[PDB]
RNA sequence: CGCGGGGUGGAGCAGCCUGGUAGCUCGUCGGGCUCAUAACCCGAAGGUCGUCGGUUCAAAUCCGGCCCCCGCAACCA
RNA sequence: CGCGGGGUGGAGCAGCCUGGUAGCUCGUCGGGCUCAUAACCCGAAGGUCGUCGGUUCAAAUCCGGCCCCCGCAACCA
RNA sequence: UCCCCCGUGCCCAUAGCGGCGUGGAACCACCCGUUCCCAUUCCGAACACGGAAGUGAAACGCGCCAGCGCCGAUGGUACUGGGCGGGCGACCGCCUGGGAGAGUAGGUCGGUGCGGGGGA
RNA sequence: GGUCGCCUCCUAAAAGGUAACGGAGGCGCCCAAAGGUCCCCUCAGGCGGGACGGAAAUCCGCCGGAGAGCGCAAGGGUAGAAGGGGGCCUGACUGCGAGGCCUGCAAGCCGAGCAGGGGCGAAAGCCGGGCCUAGUGAACCGGUGGUCCCGUGUGGAAGG
RNA sequence: GUAGAGCACUGAUAGGGCUAGGGGGCCCACCAGCCUACCAAACCCUGUCAAACUCCGAAGGGUCCCAGGUGGAGCCUGGG
């Protein structure tokens, strides 16, 4: 479909030590990632400027997908909160585009980051998927000083058909993700 | 518990037999498709055409127009002629339809 | 009904008749209510407008 | 001497009956039109030769027999079975 | 004094007693218990009053089992008023008894001990009872 | 027993009708003037709205019960 | 239903008859004087002149419609 | 006319949850691809189309086991239509017919219809 | 003093109905989408994981039959949709109406089907407002728009 | 959909277990270890209660068909 890195490394690297280290019978039993999202939850544009587009304009910028809107479930006093106010932007990438967001992700976004000193061991899901949070988003490499107005954090998951959190463990460190501990 | 599948199911389905016409069901396998007429009132398939059954092949859509108009010719022959399309948890579209636009000028009246 | 909630009838552009009558918030749909009738006088369709009741 | 302070009653009041109900039962022959069941919510449910009006009203739509189905999980129907 | 910490409805019916007791008719914790013998709205007063004089009497000692519980609204128009205009006032709570029906067992108390001190309460309460003691039965049930 | 009103910073009153936001005067505390006190000037703190429930995204505000205060009523014999 | 006249800055407002100026008082800001307080005095921010369409070189000023507040009188089976 | 599979009804949990095992010849499914039809408030996930390299891992089909869930007698009793009796009274009791709920024994890992494809 | 019509629940004794100044609550509105249809989607809640971010904003995972939602009180109903999103639309039709529910009258209620001219749908089909049950007022008197039926010898006009 | 009965729903409920949080003391506090004959949500076991609770549910009651029933029965129209 496309010939890429990081999909290479998987198939040729990832996948076989993976093999052994499990022993894995049938070929699907090997862990693979299933899909990555991104999710800005900003509602810091709840009632405000409809300029939550400009961080929809920098997150389809990072991911090569648009990004679509997510809107209040129920109305929150507390939190100056109307039902069916715009409060986060989510965008799913599968296939190739989740093979690409990544490969940046792993070698210029995660280096790029003040004080990097390892993913956090025990983030994950407890049914084989992992969660992190970013504060910045001009780390992203195609994100230069000048287009930001204010900084923005986001919420990544990675979901793997892996059973437990070993497997996943197993399948996201082998791939190039550094961990704290 | 149920999947989206079953519950677009049913709810096409009950629709159909609420007007009490005969059922033209559908069956669409990622290699084949398949077409029966249902008395549901009897509980009884009265007549049906497949690709499998055909022995047939060459191109889905193309395909699927023939078994449609192969279920009219026998269905023509025993009576039956007024009918009413089960579109299963199908989108009425592209192959599906295909049976439908055979089995249409096929003469089945639907 | 009430002050806001007003009652209206339907009147043909065609032939100028009313043949409907309904009603309408004032505050939330403040134009006049345009909408396809049928007229038993033309005895066919018509865009008939809203009027005042 | 007698009738000191008494009393009086913040509620006190009820709507009309509503005379819901079956109305006509399994094999009881029935013109088409016939008012079958009147309910709230479909208590019973339209079956062969039935309709069901805008308040759940169950009617048939054929001269026949009434026939009741209690059909488990997927609820109570009224059938009417023409007549040959 | 007993009575429900909430209440979906404020005043109830009254009611009649027929029949015996529903159930809660055997021993179930202790080894002696007061059974009614006749039926009777038993007051939060009376329940109170009889748990204080087994306490009482066997003071500092064994532990006292209560299987009745006022939750019955009782209601009572004012004095010297007439008929109507209204249903009275909630005025106390009351557990309804019905014979068969094991109220109080004590348990971890000598067998004289626990005969005097259930005997006392019974005489708090507006109907007859008697005692009994844990049975084969009981445990069967 | 009945009917109407009320309870909000230490005192005395607004805000409730129309739900989102707590005001006024006094007192108080800190700093000025004065030899000193007051008067006077500058600056500040202080309530989680009688009490339980309920409605609501949200309650001093809308709804039910209870408690305390106030006014009216209580006649024919 | 039928009449009469208003909307002009934060509050009230003559400018409208007679088309060339968004002006006045009070309000807030800064400065002068002050035992201080006011009052006095100098300056200053603050408006599409209800809307939309229209005659006009130009109109809050004049027209048509429409919104809204007040006002006048009558009717209410 | 026995076996397996596919579509589809009926009985509406004795059919379900969970566990363990089995199945790719065929069917079916995941699967491969995004040119075309169609599609995503983002994503070929879904819907859709063109395919057949791979796999039964998932899903599904078929088994197996009774932890759960579900079903659940007989016997007895509550209550009761009708007919009566005792007690000042509160309430009890009798005949006759009907007869639960709970619980006990115990059952259950479905049964069947019509069509299609493939077998021995 | 309280109440007076309508709706929901109990009282109501397993059909319907049933009283009291018996026990609890609601209504006198609302929506041009909250309506018609075609297509798609499925809750609440719990646990785990996740920058700002909390008990609760938005995202991921597993569980979950309905305890959510259905404008409003309650009941019944309901995910095999009546709920959530979208596309196109005005059947929130005109002329009728076999047959019944209810019932003292007068009211109230459900309704297939026929014709006209439409809507959405490939189609079967659905559509004569809204998940349903409250949201209301006989007749008399008058207003407004139609029609062109009567109109005092005739044609107009007044008035019906 | 009552009598009875039941707790599956809406609430009530005594004891025990388990266990968020809350309170007293300790460590003494900055965060954490607290251990608790106290208070206690959810949950589990024993044991119950309810007109406006029901996983259940009779006896009866209602209506329809067939049969008996000829009675100061019954049905239709009208006068009092
Ligand atoms: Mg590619
Ligand atoms: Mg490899
Ligand atoms: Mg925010
Ligand atoms: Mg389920
Ligand atoms: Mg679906
Ligand atoms: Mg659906
Ligand atoms: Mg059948
Ligand atoms: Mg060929
Ligand atoms: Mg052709
Ligand atoms: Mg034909
Ligand atoms: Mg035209
Ligand atoms: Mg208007
Ligand atoms: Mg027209
Ligand atoms: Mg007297
Ligand atoms: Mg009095
Ligand atoms: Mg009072
Ligand atoms: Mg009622
Ligand atoms: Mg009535
Ligand atoms: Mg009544
Ligand atoms: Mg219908
Ligand atoms: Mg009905
Ligand atoms: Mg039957
Ligand atoms: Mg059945
Ligand atoms: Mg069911
Ligand atoms: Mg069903
Ligand atoms: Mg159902
Ligand atoms: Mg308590
Ligand atoms: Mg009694
Ligand atoms: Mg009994
Ligand atoms: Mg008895
Ligand atoms: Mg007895
Ligand atoms: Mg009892
Ligand atoms: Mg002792
Ligand atoms: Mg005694
Ligand atoms: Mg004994
Ligand atoms: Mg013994
Ligand atoms: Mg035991
Ligand atoms: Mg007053
Ligand atoms: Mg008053
Ligand atoms: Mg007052
Ligand atoms: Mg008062
Ligand atoms: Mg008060
Ligand atoms: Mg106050
Ligand atoms: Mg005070
Ligand atoms: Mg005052
Ligand atoms: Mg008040
Ligand atoms: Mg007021
Ligand atoms: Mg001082
Ligand atoms: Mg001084
Ligand atoms: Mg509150
Ligand atoms: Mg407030
Ligand atoms: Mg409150
Ligand atoms: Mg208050
Ligand atoms: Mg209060
Ligand atoms: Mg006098
Ligand atoms: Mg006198
Ligand atoms: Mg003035
Ligand atoms: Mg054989
Ligand atoms: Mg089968
Ligand atoms: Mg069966
Ligand atoms: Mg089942
Ligand atoms: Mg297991
Ligand atoms: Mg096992
Ligand atoms: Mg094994
Ligand atoms: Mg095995
Ligand atoms: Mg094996
Ligand atoms: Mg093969
Ligand atoms: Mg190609
Ligand atoms: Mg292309
Ligand atoms: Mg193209
Ligand atoms: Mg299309
Ligand atoms: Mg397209
Ligand atoms: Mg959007
Ligand atoms: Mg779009
Ligand atoms: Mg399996
Ligand atoms: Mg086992
Ligand atoms: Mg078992
Ligand atoms: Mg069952
Ligand atoms: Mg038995
Ligand atoms: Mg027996
Ligand atoms: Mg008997
Ligand atoms: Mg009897
Ligand atoms: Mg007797
Ligand atoms: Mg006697
Ligand atoms: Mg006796
Ligand atoms: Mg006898
Ligand atoms: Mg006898
Ligand atoms: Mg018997
Ligand atoms: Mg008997
Ligand atoms: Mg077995
Ligand atoms: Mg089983
Ligand atoms: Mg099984
Ligand atoms: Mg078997
Ligand atoms: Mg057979
Ligand atoms: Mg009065
Ligand atoms: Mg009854
Ligand atoms: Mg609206
Ligand atoms: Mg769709
Ligand atoms: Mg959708
Ligand atoms: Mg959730
Ligand atoms: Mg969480
Ligand atoms: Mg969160
Ligand atoms: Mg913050
Ligand atoms: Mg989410
Ligand atoms: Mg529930
Ligand atoms: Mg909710
Ligand atoms: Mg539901
Ligand atoms: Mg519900
Ligand atoms: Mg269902
Ligand atoms: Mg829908
Ligand atoms: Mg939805
Ligand atoms: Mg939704
Ligand atoms: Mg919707
Ligand atoms: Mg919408
Ligand atoms: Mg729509
Ligand atoms: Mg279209
Ligand atoms: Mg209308
Ligand atoms: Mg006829
Ligand atoms: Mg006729
Ligand atoms: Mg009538
Ligand atoms: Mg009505
Ligand atoms: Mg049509
Ligand atoms: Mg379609
Ligand atoms: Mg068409
Ligand atoms: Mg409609
Ligand atoms: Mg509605
Ligand atoms: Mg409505
Ligand atoms: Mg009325
Ligand atoms: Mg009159
Ligand atoms: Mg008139
Ligand atoms: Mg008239
Ligand atoms: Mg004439
Ligand atoms: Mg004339
Ligand atoms: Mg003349
Ligand atoms: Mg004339
Ligand atoms: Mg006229
Ligand atoms: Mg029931
Ligand atoms: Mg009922
Ligand atoms: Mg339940
Ligand atoms: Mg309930
Ligand atoms: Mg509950
Ligand atoms: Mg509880
Ligand atoms: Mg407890
Ligand atoms: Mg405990
Ligand atoms: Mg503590
Ligand atoms: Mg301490
Ligand atoms: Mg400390
Ligand atoms: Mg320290
Ligand atoms: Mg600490
Ligand atoms: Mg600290
Ligand atoms: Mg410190
Ligand atoms: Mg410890
Ligand atoms: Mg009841
Ligand atoms: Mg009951
Ligand atoms: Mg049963
Ligand atoms: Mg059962
Ligand atoms: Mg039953
Ligand atoms: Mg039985
Ligand atoms: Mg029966
Ligand atoms: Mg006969
Ligand atoms: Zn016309």
């Amino acid at each position: 479909p496309l010939d890429l890195a990081l999909k290479r490394k998987y198939y040729e690297e990832v996948r076989p030590e993976l093999i052994r280290r499990f022993g894995y019978q049938n070929v699907w039993e090997v862990p693979r990632l299933e899909k990555v999202v991104i999710n800005q939850g900003l509602g810091e544009a709840k009632e405000d400027a409809r300029i939550l587009e400009k961080a929809a304009q920098e997150l389809a910028l990072i991911t090569g997908q648009k990004p679509a809107v997510t809107r209040a479930k129920k109305s929150i006093s507390n939190f100056k909160l109307r039902k069916g106010m715009p409060i986060g932007l989510r965008v799913t990438l599968r296939r190739d585009r989740m093979w690409i967001f990544l490969e940046k992700l792993l070698n210029v976004a995660l280096p790029r980051i003040r004080d990097f000193r390892g993913l956090n061991p025990n983030s994950f899901d407890g049914r084989g998927n992992y969660n992190l949070g970013l504060r910045e988003q001009l780390i992203f490499p195609e994100i230069t000083y000048d287009m930001v107005d204010a900084l923005r954090g986001m919420d990544i998951a990675v979901v793997t058909t892996a059973e437990t959190d070993e497997e996943a463990r197993a399948l996201l460190e082998l791939l190039g993700f550094p961990f704290r501990k | 518990r149920l999947t989206a599948y079953e519950r677009r199911k049913f709810r096409v389905r009950n629709r159909i037999k609420r007007t009490g016409r005969l059922r033209l069901s559908v069956f669409r396998s990622l290699k084949h498709i398949y077409a029966q007429i249902i008395d549901d009132e009897k509980g009884v398939t009265l007549v049906s055409a497949s690709s499998l059954a055909l022995k047939l092949k060459g191109n889905k859509t193309e395909v699927a127009r023939q078994v449609g108009r192969a279920l009219a010719e026998k269905a023509l022959a025993l009576g039956i002629k007024q009918v009413a399309f089960d579109r299963g948890p199908y989108k009425y579209h592209g192959r599906v339809k295909a049976l439908a636009e055979g089995a249409r000028e096929g003469g089945l009246e639907f | 009904a009430s002050e806001v909630r007003i009652k209206l009838l339907l009147e043909c552009t065609e032939c100028k008749r009313r043949n409907y009558a309904t009603e309408k918030n004032k505050r939330n749909t403040p134009n006049k209510l345009e909408l396809r009738k049928y007229c038993p006088w033309c005895r066919k369709h018509t865009v008939h407008r809203e009027v005042k009741i | 001497a007698h009738k000191k302070g008494l009393g009086s009653t913040r509620n006190g009041r009820d709507s009309q009956a509503k005379r819901l109900g079956v109305k006509r039962y399994e094999g009881q022959v029935v013109r088409a039109g016939n008012i079958l069941v009147r309910q709230r919510g479909t208590r019973f449910k339209p079956g062969k030769n039935v309709g069901m009006g805008r308040d759940f009203t169950l009617f048939a739509l054929v001269d026949g027999v009434v026939e009741f189905q209690d059909r488990g999980r997927l609820g109570r129907y009224v059938h009417v079975r023409p007549l040959a | 004094m007993l009575m429900p910490r909430r209440m979906k409805y404020r005043k109830q019916q009254r009611g009649r007693l027929k029949g015996a007791t529903k159930g809660g008719d055997y021993v179930a914790f202790g080894d002696f218990g007061l059974v009614a013998l006749e039926p009777a709205w038993i007051t939060a007063q009376q329940i109170e009053a009889a748990r204080v004089a087994m306490v009482r009497h066997f003071r500092r000692g064994g532990k006292i089992f209560i299987r009745i519980f006022p939750d019955k609204p009782y209601t009572k128009k004012p004095l010297e008023v007439r008929m109507g205009k209204g249903k009275g006032n909630v005025e106390g709570y009351v557990a309804v008894v019905k014979p068969g029906r094991v109220m109080f067992e004590v348990a971890g108390v000598t067998e004289e001990q626990a005969m005097e001190a259930l005997r006392i309460a019974g005489h708090k309460l507006p109907i007859k009872t008697k005692i009994v003691r844990r049975d084969a039965y009981d445990e069967a049930q």
